[PDB]
């Protein structure tokens, strides 16, 4: 144990565990649609 | 085919828009502007490409839940409708789409907890199912959709 | 705006509360079912 | 054949013929597993084959921190160690002992609060076995994997 990070090993550390939550796969497919304004 | 959403103005022509739930389409024509400049609720619009005419719009509004604990802020998805001519062309699921996206920027920066639907018939309820909201079993016609943090 | 009883308030708060989805994968290794309750 | 659940590590584990391929993992299992068992440093699950305890694969969890010298403590799992005997190679157990881990790193997660489970890949095959079941490789550390743990 007692692993030691420096600032962006413990900064991309920090980021995996604060990332931006998942959610329900049709939430998911809704939030990818790309609609008929983007071409 | 379709021109990007845009914050209603009154250039926007809405005077012949049909949906097929004429409350919805009454509150454009008649609420719209209004509730716009009091900033009760903000309405973005679609247009036909190279027009001001209105394809389809949605109206996002700040309500609150409260217990009968301190209010917990939600933003309301009060409207969305789409022009009987442009109906079943996929047009209803890319605003439920841009509405969603804008909702989870506005609780990133004011912490709006969830999306709240009141759906007015039982077949808009299942809209809103279809695209992951999730059906209140305590309350009649009422969705979800929990935003982040 | 909206007063809930306390069955919606509470329906709402578990909502809010419950526990985050996990990635597609991951939840594909959770529910595997594994040889050793053959 | 048949293979028996996952049970700790015991004295009656027969671990003396497990090959995996890995000599540092095998050597750790025959020489260390026991006694590390008992002090509590890392804690070792093994599946036999069915009405025997020779063993056929295991692994090992333990708890470590992610620290930065002001004060920035922060809980892990470890999962140290995972391996299957040669003879039950590509029949799904490497995957069957990563989902038991992960299960058992989620029910530790819920009564003490570690935040992550950490992965150390010793061969680059290894990494890719699990960036295939959905960890994560690091890009500042090379051979170094998460997977978030709820709350
Ligand atoms: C009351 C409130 O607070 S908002 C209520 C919703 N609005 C209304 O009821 C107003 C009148 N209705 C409308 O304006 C429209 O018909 C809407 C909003 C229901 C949908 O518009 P449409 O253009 O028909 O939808 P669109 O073509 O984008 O549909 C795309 C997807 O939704 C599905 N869908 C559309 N309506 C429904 C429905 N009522 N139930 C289930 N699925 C539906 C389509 O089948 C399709 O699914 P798929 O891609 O998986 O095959
Ligand atoms: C110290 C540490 O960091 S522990 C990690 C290092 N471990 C070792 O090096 C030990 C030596 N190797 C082994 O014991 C094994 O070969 C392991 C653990 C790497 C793999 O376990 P196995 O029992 O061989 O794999 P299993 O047959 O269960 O494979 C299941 C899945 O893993 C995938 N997989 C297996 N090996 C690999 C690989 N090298 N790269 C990517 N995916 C792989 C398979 O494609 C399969 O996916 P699927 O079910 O969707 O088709």
């Amino acid at each position: 144990g007692s692993f030691n990070f420096n600032d962006e090993q413990y900064e991309e550390f920090i980021n995996l565990l604060d990332a931006p939550v998942a959610d329900d796969p049709v939430i998911e497919k809704l939030l990818a649609r790309k609609p008929q304004w983007d071409v | 085919r379709v021109t990007a959403p845009e914050p209603l103005s009154a250039f926007h022509q809405v005077a012949e828009f049909v949906s097929g739930e004429a409350v919805l389409d009454d509150w454009l024509k008649q609420k719209g502007l209004k509730n716009q400049a009091l900033g009760a609720a903000r309405t973005f619009v679609v247009c036909k490409k190279d027009t001001k005419q209105v394809a389809g719009f949605y109206s996002l509004a700040t309500g609150s839940v409260n217990h009968t604990p301190d209010p917990i802020p939600v933003i309301i998805l009060a409207r969305l409708a789409v022009d009987l001519s442009f109906h079943g062309k996929g047009l209803g699921a890319d605003l439920l789409h841009d509405a969603v996206l804008r909702c989870y920027r506005v609780a990133e920066n004011i912490g709006v907890r969830a999306i709240m639907v009141h759906a007015l018939t039982e077949e808009a309820k299942n809209f809103f199912i279809h695209h992951g909201f999730k059906s209140s079993q305590t309350q009649q016609r009422t969705l979800f959709l929990r935003l982040p943090q």
